[PDB]
RNA sequence: AAUUGAAGAGUUUGAUCAUGGCUCAGAUUGAACGCUGGCGGCAGGCCUAACACAUGCAAGUCGAACGGUAACAGGAAGAAGCUUGCUUCUUUGCUGACGAGUGGCGGACGGGUGAGUAAUGUCUGGGAAACUGCCUGAUGGAGGGGGAUAACUACUGGAAACGGUAGCUAAUACCGCAUAACGUCGCAAGACCAAAGAGGGGGACCUUCGGGCCUCUUGCCAUCGGAUGUGCCCAGAUGGGAUUAGCUAGUAGGUGGGGUAACGGCUCACCUAGGCGACGAUCCCUAGCUGGUCUGAGAGGAUGACCAGCCACACUGGAACUGAGACACGGUCCAGACUCCUACGGGAGGCAGCAGUGGGGAAUAUUGCACAAUGGGCGCAAGCCUGAUGCAGCCAUGCCGCGUGUAUGAAGAAGGCCUUCGGGUUGUAAAGUACUUUCAGCGGGGAGGAAGGGAGUAAAGUUAAUACCUUUGCUCAUUGACGUUACCCGCAGAAGAAGCACCGGCUAACUCCGUGCCAGCAGCCGCGGUAAUACGGAGGGUGCAAGCGUUAAUCGGAAUUACUGGGCGUAAAGCGCACGCAGGCGGUUUGUUAAGUCAGAUGUGAAAUCCCCGGGCUCAACCUGGGAACUGCAUCUGAUACUGGCAAG
């Protein structure tokens, strides 16, 4: 699905029922999109654009203050490992 | 007819008013024995004419009180 | 509260979160409740292919 | 959740034969009958009144495939309605299109009976139905769909049947299978080799 | 204002209605003054699909009631003559 | 919030501007009725008691006040009148 | 035709009979968890923190009230390209429509939640001192005038929200005045009170060229009633604790003024010194109540989710306005806490509305689709809005239906597990043979849920008019969110689809190996000390089934709270004994009353739910017709044994 979509003036919200080609959007919902994909349209010819997947470098390791955030540990992280790609977990 | 009861007098330590007392033998729910249910009434009457221990026909009518809503039919066996 | 683990060869420690469910151990006194292997960090139990309902042993694979 | 095991160890776990794969080895010798339901089905047990109770309540139950689920149903179907619920329990369990169909001859197993009522190949009464706990109402008929008939499961079904003791309450056309139902299933016109007291008394608990 | 509306009942993709006296403002399925025959819009072929209770109908009528859209063309289909 | 029927707020704000000034023209005018009650002198509260009668029957016409309230309030005038004079 | 309905077992002892607890066999769930998991139908889906909430939507409409028109499209005098009527544009509220505002109606309904609330409430059955927009019936009127004020204008304040100042025009806005009655007040005579105009068509008279005039449609205001809803009083019922004994001071009642839609300590003044309480007052804790759900043979016990009636609350606490109705969810004002915007001056808001989020928790969903049907608000209507509702999505949570094949098939296979090792078992179970092929996958057909409404036309009304409007048939073109719908028809193929628990006794079902009071099992009793059917692993077998067990939960069994239906000498239990108030019960006879009691009638006992004979989805669950039922309660009329009250013996 398309949620709603928003312009997003520097993280501020203004409503958008419409987007064309060559403008910015944010599209809100979108459960399972990664980077750079190639959102298009179905009932139609699909396309595909996209051929990139930068580097990790330096891997450190953490441990919380106790073991009742430990479920947290791995959902805030988690909550962190949709967004960024060179950012990886083990 | 109209809706009226029978009663008897208990507090007459006061001014055009009485508390009646009405019995009602019901029945227990569970356990069928006859229970003699007692029942206060603060009820309006006209000026002071009674005195305690006489049955009193009374009959419901407006709220003439805060909780005095029945009024006094007539007297019946005066005692002493 | 105490609590019984049953099966054997538990990876259990000083902190763990677990989930409780009531039972009986009347063999042991005072202890009456059993954790439910198949729950949080108390793992399931070290191959068991008899009764896995119980102690959260999954199906082997074929 | 239909059986779908080894058939005739059921029958072995029963002793008697409870007709379940008659097919073209009409005779049933080839099972080893009564003795042999597994390594340790070569004794004989005390066999207590639970259990006379439950393996006469399974060979009811095993004859016609109704799970425990369903079959209780009948229970609570048979004690709501008026009669004696010895009887009306084997009567309304007559009513099964299958059960029909199979005492109109139809089908020579209930599991070769089955695989036509399920594959909707029956047009009884003149609409088909493909479920077979349907109930086939007193006074009524049942016809075959004309566009999928006689294609060697209902010459065999016609064949042994009309050599298995011609049933009762209904005629069959017997030409090309126009089954019709009569009457009401009476307890004198059963197999009467089954008990009903030894079920109604296991379901009171 | 009392109406004559329609309350739906049934389950899903296979409606019912009973044809209802209520006050206007209460819900649709809830709170109702009489319930005075009933409609199947599904009434498949038996002739029971509906039995209007005229005489009320036509009692609340002097009694100001409102009688609403279908309801009063479920009249003009199941007509007075019949 | 900023629905657009807030406007009942102020059409409701210059309708109670309206109001509490009539109800307070009813409301002096009994208490020059009671004032005369207080003095006594019968034709000052025969004459107030005639003066605010049309008054007080045309605001129930519009409604801000209730009839048997403005029927009330002819049956307590003309009761305490007379049983003074 | 409408209750054809009630089981027990294990466990103390060396053994027995009892008393007596503990436990299991059954059903049920708003369930979670473990393992597994094919599809469809109807359902249900925040029980905990009324915890705090980002974002979009959850209530507008009215031009047939009105000045106006900021947009959009127009006939329109005209403008200019210049293909001289082809078009760029200027006029212009004169048309259909229409933001911004005034005004009318709604927003007090629907939707949500159960914190508070033990009685201000609720269920039941009654009453009298009332009010009631809209809808409705009847009886009449519907005369005549006025001053402002938005909007909008000229200036100006601000970041916005929102203004502030001076002029200005209309209204079905507001304010008098006339004139009143079956109206209000008053013993009476009398006094006093209301209203508004808009929309369609047009013969003819009159046209200041608008209009007036007529008809029709509708609205308007007064009074008495209907209907519906609402406020209020009274009797009973409505939890646990006495380790909660006195309690209350506008408190109990009178009188008078005021208040109240109406009644009343409702609110004050003065007086009287009372009122409630062992049939449990006051106090503390917990809780929304009911129809009913679950279980039970019944009586009862537990419970009050979903659906429906009622009540209370709307961030916390308090108050009032407006209006028919609110002391108001998406209103106002103030105080407090918590967040948001900012130009720092000042403002804004309340998910316990639908989704959705963090959090709490074992535990619960999609920021979804359409206003097509039903219902509601406004409107002449067309229509607009509608997170109500109808539907779709996810989730075996539940109930119900269905499938993963059928038949044949013995060398009694191979292999595995056993064997007193000769055989047996797995097991006709597989292979192979011949057929069927639902649902899923796929391609084509195909209902009904749709009644209406729109334009035209004929007819009857209708009126001075064949006009308008109204009703009635009638024709045409249309209205389907769901939805590649329900269903149907054909193609390819057995092919895409079976687990989970138990197997000592209770309780249906056993051997072998490993292991040796260890590892562990377990609801109860209890097993394991080197031959374990109880431990774990195989094989075999049983139960149930797209579920199966585990835990939690309630009743049952439990006649272990015994009303139906238990005991007290020794098993738990006669106060150490006695006197005695309340209270419970009470010899015998007549008369009387009918309270209890019983018989009949009446009203009601909302619907649904539950039960019976039926009907419709292919069956079923499920939806649904009538009936029975709701065993109650209240009133009325009788009967006079029994119990009670009274009178006499």
């Amino acid at each position: 699905r398309f949620g709603r979509i928003v312009q997003m003036h520097a993280n501020k919200r203004e409503e958008i029922k419409e987007v064309r080609a060559g403008d910015i959007a944010a599209a809100i919902g979108l459960k399972d999109v990664t980077t750079g994909d190639t959102l298009c349209d179905p009932d139609a010819p699909i396309i595909l654009e996209r051929m990139e997947f930068p580097e990790p470098v330096i891997s450190i390791a953490v441990e919380p203050k106790t073991k009742a955030d430990q479920e947290k540990m791995g959902l805030a992280l988690g909550r962190l490992a949709k967004e960024d790609p060179s950012f990886r977990v083990w | 007819k109209i809706r009226t009861l029978q009663g008897r007098v208990v507090s007459d330590k006061m001014e055009k008013s009485i508390v009646v007392a009405i019995e009602r033998f019901v029945k227990h729910p569970i356990y069928g024995k006859f229970i003699k249910r007692t029942t206060k009434l603060h009820v309006h009457d006209e000026n002071n004419e009674c005195g305690i221990g006489d049955v009193v026909e009374i009959r419901e009518c407006r709220p003439l009180s805060k909780t005095k809503s029945w009024t006094l039919v007539r007297v019946v066996e005066k005692a002493v | 509260v105490t609590s019984y683990i049953g099966g054997e060869g538990h990876n259990l420690q000083e902190h763990s979160v677990i989930l409780i469910r009531g039972g009986r151990v009347k063999d042991l006194p005072g202890v009456r409740y059993h954790t439910v292997r198949g729950a949080l960090d108390c793992s399931g139990v070290k191959d068991r292919k008899q009764a896995r309902s119980k102690y959260g042993v999954k199906r082997p694979k074929a | 959740a239909r059986y779908l095991g080894p058939k005739l160890k059921l029958s072995r776990r029963e002793g008697t034969d409870l007709f379940l794969k008659s097919g073209v080895r009409a005779i049933d010798t080839k099972c080893k009958i009564e003795q042999a339901p597994g390594q340790h089905g070569a004794r004989k047990p005390r066999l207590s009144d639970y259990g006379v109770q439950l393996r006469e309540k399974q060979k009811v139950r095993r004859i016609y495939g109704v799970l425990e689920r369903q079959f209780r149903n009948y229970y609570k179907e048979a004690a709501r309605l008026k009669g004696n619920t010895g009887e009306n329990l084997l009567a309304l369990l007559e009513g099964r299109l299958d059960n029909v169909v199979y005492r109109m001859g139809f089908g020579a197993t209930r599991a070769e009976a089955r695989q036509l009522v399920s594959h909707k190949a029956i047009m009884v009464n003149g609409r088909v139905v493909n479920i077979a706990s349907y109930q086939v109402s007193p006074n009524d008929v049942v016809s075959i769909r004309e566009k999928a008939k006689k294609q060697s499961r209902v010459k065999a079904a016609l064949e042994l049947a009309e050599q298995r003791e011609k049933p009762t309450w209904l005629e069959v056309d017997a030409g090309k299978m126009e089954g019709t139902f009569k009457r009401k299933p009476e307890r004198s016109d059963l197999s009467a080799d089954i008990n009903e007291h030894l079920i109604v008394e296991l379901y009171s608990k | 204002m009392v109406t004559i509306r329609l309350a739906r009942h049934g389950a899903k993709k296979r409606p019912f209605y009973q044809v209802v006296v209520a006050d206007s403002r209460n819900a649709r399925n809830g709170r109702f003054i009489e319930r005075v025959g009933f409609f199947n819009p599904i009434a498949s072929e038996k002739e029971e699909g509906t039995r209007l209770d005229l005489d009320r109908i036509a009692h609340w009528v002097g009694q100001g009631a409102t009688i609403s859209d279908r309801v009063a063309a479920l009249i003009k289909e199941v007509n007075k003559a019949a | 919030n900023i629905k657009s029927a807030k406007k009942r707020a102020i059409q409701s704000e210059k309708a109670r501007k309206h109001n509490a000034s009539r109800r307070s023209m009813m409301r002096t005018f009994i208490k020059k009725v009671y004032a005369a009650i207080e003095a006594g002198d019968k034709a000052a509260a025969q004459k107030a008691f005639n003066e605010m009668q049309p008054i007080v029957d045309r605001q129930a016409a519009k409604g801000l006040i209730h009839k048997n309230k403005a029927a009330r309030h002819k049956a307590n005038l003309t009761a305490q009148i007379n049983k003074l004079a």
